[PDB]
RNA sequence: ACCGAUAGUGAACCAGUACCGUGAGGGAAAGGUGAAAAGCACCCCGGAAGGGGAGUGAAAUAGAACCUGAAACCGUGUGCUUACAAGUAGUCAGAGCCCGUUAAUGGGUGAUGGCGUGCCUUUUGUAGAAUGAACCGGCGAGUUACGAUUUGAUGCAAGGUU
RNA sequence: UAACUUGGGAGUCAGAACAUGGGUGAUAAGGUCCGUGUUCGAAAGGGAAACAGCCCAGACCACCAGCUAAGGUCCCAAAAU
RNA sequence: GACAAUGGUAGGAGAGCGUUCUAAGGGCGUUGAAGCAUGAUCGUAAGGACAUGUGGAGCGCUUAGAAGUGAGAAUGCCGGUG
């Protein structure tokens, strides 16, 4: 490669998904609704009731 | 939006016609006259302008009914004052100012719009057999239907 | 590296607001109001194209009905008569003939009364 | 009681159309060369 | 002396000598297209076809092969979170007629 | 050609000055000084001193005769407001805007 | 591969200061003329303020509250338009009048017709008389570190790795 | 023309009406609780004046082209005096 | 070339637009940068140019890297103005 013409190997490295950046992203509630999509987000680690 | 005709004020003409209400039922004579007034009879009809010709109604007094109209057909109206409703007339509006019984009965078939309001101004109803407007030189029109 | 918000936003809004050039009062200056008004404007536009098809068709129909009532004949009968005559002209055309050439239209009509 | 909606620009100015003041009724002082209100002193 | 050709999805009334527009014809600009589906013809003598008056082409030069004004297609659902914008420019063909029935 | 003068940051708030100018605007200059001298509002003496100045520049910097001069325009524009307050009931204090007016005026000849 | 005056220290300015509290304590705002001060001699209206000429300057339509100078908001001028009309304000259809472009099946306005109860949020369901927003601007919310797992990519491979 | 297996990621756990088989209620409820079907939710379009849940029918985009569905065809209002 | 499929909330998947910084390459700029304003401009969208006016000194483009990367709503915070 000539350095100003770098190319990452095909199939390596996809763009990270930024949630919460507008609606047509499909992610504007971010994810979930009204439960423990709360910021504590406590699934308790590994338990039911 | 390409190719269909639309009629201008530059490109339009309204004839005058006279009509003998005598022997005619209210509703039928009415709807036909409305069709005349709205211009839906010329093929140069176009909705957004008045393509309608003028109508003069004659011998209005002699208009017909059926059933128990004259008695059972109340014409209510309300004065926008409390208890101000006034039925105070039946089909016997024909007996007293039938020019209005006919005028309102036809006007009631024209649209609420200001255009269909201005087309209602092209009507001229008279209970008597002779009319003022001979100066416009109307042609007689036989009701079809 | 901190990224300032400059340009981009205000430009997006000036585009939106420019779309609202026709609008009354604040609908032509405030971004939000103009934005809502423009969205609704677009929805109206879409349905209104799909509508405008209808409106024009019904107009040609009524013109024809008029033109054939002139020849002592029902629109229903006129068109059924053409269809059984094998004539396949569109209504916009028939209204236009009825306005630009009375003779040819009458000729079509007498053609239509045949095969009945 | 408080307004339920804000007054429009166009509205507010339609209301203001009767808010001018009168051009004074003004006779010219003879020979003194100034000017003054009608039926007032010539100063 | 007008006449009626079935040319796009639809029918067209052309006075001969007249600029007209239609859906794209995939014909080279300046070359002369000849519409074969003629339905009717006006004037002093009036041929009126079944479908298609037999024979009788209408001829025209091709003028332009442009695309029309963009119209943005925007729509949305209220409250529920969705909207959709798409641009659109329908292609056309301007042609001017010469010698109807020729 | 057609001379002007301006009074920046006049203490009177613009709505008021506009009430006077609107009488003044467009009239012949002489008439205007009269009307100005006879109206009873604060803006009247202010606008007076301004129209006088404008006539001065017009005679002096442009050699035109004063008599044929006409008030081509006059107008007041928002100028920065001094911001104060008055104390009110129960310890709240509410704002007062003492706003100001820039008063321009322009006199005239013909097109040339 | 940190900030660039709402950022970065609370503090780029005589900041723990104005200001508040009895006190402990709490705690702001506020940077930019120009290359050079050359900071408008002089005349003019004015009590001054301010201003028009005359001038310095590349520029003062860079003049001190001074680079650029957006939007809200206030005004002057007007081309088209409006005083029989029931308006979520637009859209589709369309005369009339006026204009002339990033030249294209042009721009402004709009008599009249058809259609049409904003947006969020929350909801079984909101034109909703359920919630939020006076307007405009700036700022304002899935990050990083370290483990775990899985996918893709690459190097080797009964070996791989520090 | 699907199914199932295994692995990464989910949201959901307030439902509503109409038909229909039933329990509770009063063969009361725009009632409540279950079975079945559809539609809404998450579905615009046409019809039912208007009218999420009814009837017709599922909108990639453009047209001033035709046929039809429910429902309609004297005037408002397209089409049968 | 025919032939199909393309309503959609929670949500899954995919492909992209634009912001600032960096690397390298190739450029533009006092004969006028960015920014701001005006326009009938091009693209399927985010969005990209172009001319004129303003401004008076810094900017793009190509490829790849990395992000304090995108606002209309929080009785949001500060400023201005109704
Ligand atoms: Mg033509
Ligand atoms: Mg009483
Ligand atoms: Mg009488
Ligand atoms: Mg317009
Ligand atoms: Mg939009
Ligand atoms: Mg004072
Ligand atoms: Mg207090
Ligand atoms: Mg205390
Ligand atoms: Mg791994
Ligand atoms: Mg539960
Ligand atoms: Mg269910
Ligand atoms: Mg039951
Ligand atoms: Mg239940
Ligand atoms: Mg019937
Ligand atoms: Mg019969
Ligand atoms: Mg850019
Ligand atoms: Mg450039
Ligand atoms: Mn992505
Ligand atoms: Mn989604
Ligand atoms: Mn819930
Ligand atoms: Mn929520
Ligand atoms: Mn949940
Ligand atoms: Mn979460
Ligand atoms: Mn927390
Ligand atoms: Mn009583
Ligand atoms: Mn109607
Ligand atoms: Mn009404
Ligand atoms: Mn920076
Ligand atoms: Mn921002
Ligand atoms: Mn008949
Ligand atoms: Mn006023
Ligand atoms: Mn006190
Ligand atoms: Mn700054
Ligand atoms: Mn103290
Ligand atoms: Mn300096
Ligand atoms: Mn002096
Ligand atoms: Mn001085
Ligand atoms: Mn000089
Ligand atoms: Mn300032
Ligand atoms: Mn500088
Ligand atoms: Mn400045
Ligand atoms: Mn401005
Ligand atoms: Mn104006
Ligand atoms: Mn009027
Ligand atoms: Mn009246
Ligand atoms: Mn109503
Ligand atoms: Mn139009
Ligand atoms: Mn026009
Ligand atoms: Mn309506
Ligand atoms: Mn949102
Ligand atoms: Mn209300
Ligand atoms: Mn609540
Ligand atoms: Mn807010
Ligand atoms: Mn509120
Ligand atoms: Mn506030
Ligand atoms: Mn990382
Ligand atoms: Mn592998
Ligand atoms: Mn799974
Ligand atoms: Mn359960
Ligand atoms: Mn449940
Ligand atoms: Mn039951
Ligand atoms: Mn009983
Ligand atoms: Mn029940
Ligand atoms: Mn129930
Ligand atoms: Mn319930
Ligand atoms: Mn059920
Ligand atoms: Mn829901
Ligand atoms: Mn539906
Ligand atoms: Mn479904
Ligand atoms: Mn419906
Ligand atoms: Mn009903
Ligand atoms: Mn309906
Ligand atoms: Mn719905
Ligand atoms: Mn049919
Ligand atoms: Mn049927
Ligand atoms: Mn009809
Ligand atoms: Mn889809
Ligand atoms: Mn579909
Ligand atoms: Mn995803
Ligand atoms: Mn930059
Ligand atoms: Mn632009
Ligand atoms: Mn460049
Ligand atoms: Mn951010
Ligand atoms: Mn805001
Ligand atoms: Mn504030």
């Amino acid at each position: 490669m000539k350095l100003h013409e770098l190319k990452p190997a095909e199939g390596s490295r996809k763009e990270r998904n930024r949630v919460g950046r507008g609606v047509a992203t499909g992610n504007g509630k971010t994810s979930g609704r009204g439960h423990k999509g709360q910021k504590a987000r406590s699934g308790g680690g590994v338990r039911p009731g | 939006m390409r190719q269909t005709f639309m009629a201008n004020e530059s490109n339009i003409e309204r004839k005058w016609y006279v009509i003998d209400a005598e022997g005619q039922t209210l509703g039928r004579l009415s709807s036909e006259v409305a069709s005349i007034l709205r211009g839906k009879n010329k093929v140069t009809y176009t909705p957004h302008v008045d393509t309608g010709d003028y109508v003069i109604v004659i011998n209005a007094s002699k208009i017909e009914f059926t059933g128990n109209k004259e008695t059972d057909k109340v014409y209510y109206r309300h004065s926008n004052h409390p208890g101000g409703i006034k039925s105070i007339t039946a089909g016997e509006l024909r007996r007293t100012n039938p020019e209005r019984l006919i005028e309102n009965s036809i006007k009631g078939m024209l649209p609420s719009t200001r255009l269909g309001e201005k087309q209602g101004k092209k009507l001229f109803v008279y209970g008597g057999a002779e009319h003022p407007h001979a100066a416009q030189q109307p042609e007689n029109y036989e009701l079809r239907g | 590296p901190r990224v300032k918000g400059g340009t981009v936003t205000r430009a997006r809004r000036k585009k939106t607001i420019k779309l609202a050039k026709g609008y009354f009062g604040s609908k032509h200056t405030l971004y939000k109001v103009a934005k809502q008004q423009v969205m609704k404007s677009g929805q109206y536009a879409f349905r209104d194209r799909r509508q405008r098809k209808r409106d024009f068709r019904k107009l040609w129909i009524t013109r024809i009905n008029a033109a054939a009532r002139q020849h002592e004949m029902s629109y229903s009968r006129l068109m059924n008569g053409l269809k059984k005559a094998g004539i396949d002209i569109n209504r916009k055309m028939l209204s236009e003939i009825a306005i630009s050439d009375e003779k040819a239209f009458a000729q079509l009509v007498t053609k239509a009364k045949d095969a009945l | 009681a408080v307004p339920k909606r804000r007054t429009s620009k166009t509205r507010k100015n339609k209301r203001r159309t009767h808010f001018k003041i009168s051009v004074p009724g003004m006779t010219e002082c003879p020979n003194c060369g100034r000017e003054y209100k009608l039926s007032h002193r010539v100063c | 002396m007008f006449a009626i050709i079935e040319t796009g999805g639809k029918q067209i009334k052309v006075e001969e000598g007249q600029e007209i527009f239609v859906e794209k014809l995939d014909v080279n600009e300046g070359d002369t297209f000849t519409f074969d589906k003629v339905l009717f013809v006006g004037g002093d003598s009036v041929k009126v076809g079944a479908p298609t008056v037999e024979g009788a082409t209408v001829t025209a030069t091709v003028n332009k092969q442009g695309r029309g004004k963009k119209i943005t297609v925007f729509t949305y659902k209220r409250r529920k979170n969705s909207k959709r914008k798409k641009g659109h420019r329908q292609p056309y063909t301007k042609l001017t007629i010469d010698k109807i029935n020729a | 050609m057609e001379a002007k003068a301006v009074a920046r940051t006049i203490r009177i708030a613009p709505r008021k000055v506009r009430l006077v100018l609107d009488l003044i605007r467009g009239k012949n200059a002489a008439e205007a000084i009269a009307i100005l001298k006879l109206t009873n509002k604060a803006s009247s003496p202010v606008i007076e001193k301004v129209l006088m100045s404008a006539l001065a520049n017009a005679e002096h910097n442009y050699d035109m005769n004063t008599d044929e001069l006409v008030v081509k325009e006059a107008y007041a524009n928002e100028g920065p407001t001094l911001k104060r307050f008055r104390p009110r009931a129960q310890g709240r204090a509410s704002a007062i805007n003492k706003r100001t007016s820039h008063i321009t005026i322009v006199v005239s000849d013909g097109k040339e």
